[PDB]
């Protein structure tokens, strides 16, 4: 799955 | 009294810790259209474009969300999470085709 700034 | 692209970036980032990601895309999309424009400013498109892709992800728009990743990685090939991010979606992609030819 997608992985944003954390 | 007014907004300069860091400002709007700042904002951002503010909409994309609230799980906000329409007003991130607002903020960040306003943030590239002021250096478009020419202001001048110091902050960074690669990490504008990393919150940015996700915000439009969580939106559900897969297509668009590619799309600010291949810019993404036009301007930083090494990124390690858009390069993830690029895998996933091709990954969706390639089993949509498959699907399709079946
Ligand atoms: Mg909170």
């Amino acid at each position: 799955g997608p992985a944003g700034p954390p | 009294s007014f907004l300069t692209a860091e400002d709007c970036f700042e904002l951002g980032k503010v909409a994309y810790t609230e799980a906000d990601y329409y007003h991130t895309e607002l903020w960040m999309e306003q943030a590239l259209r002021q250096l478009d424009e020419g202001e001048i400013s110091t902050i960074d498109k690669v990490s504008v474009l990393d919150y940015l892709s996700y915000a439009v992800y969580q939106q559900g728009d897969l297509d668009k969300a590619l799309l600010l990743t291949k810019k993404l990685l036009e301007l930083d090939p090494e990124h390690q999470r858009a390069n993830g991010n690029l895998k996933y979606f091709e990954y969706i992609m390639a089993k949509e085709l498959e699907h399709h030819h079946h």
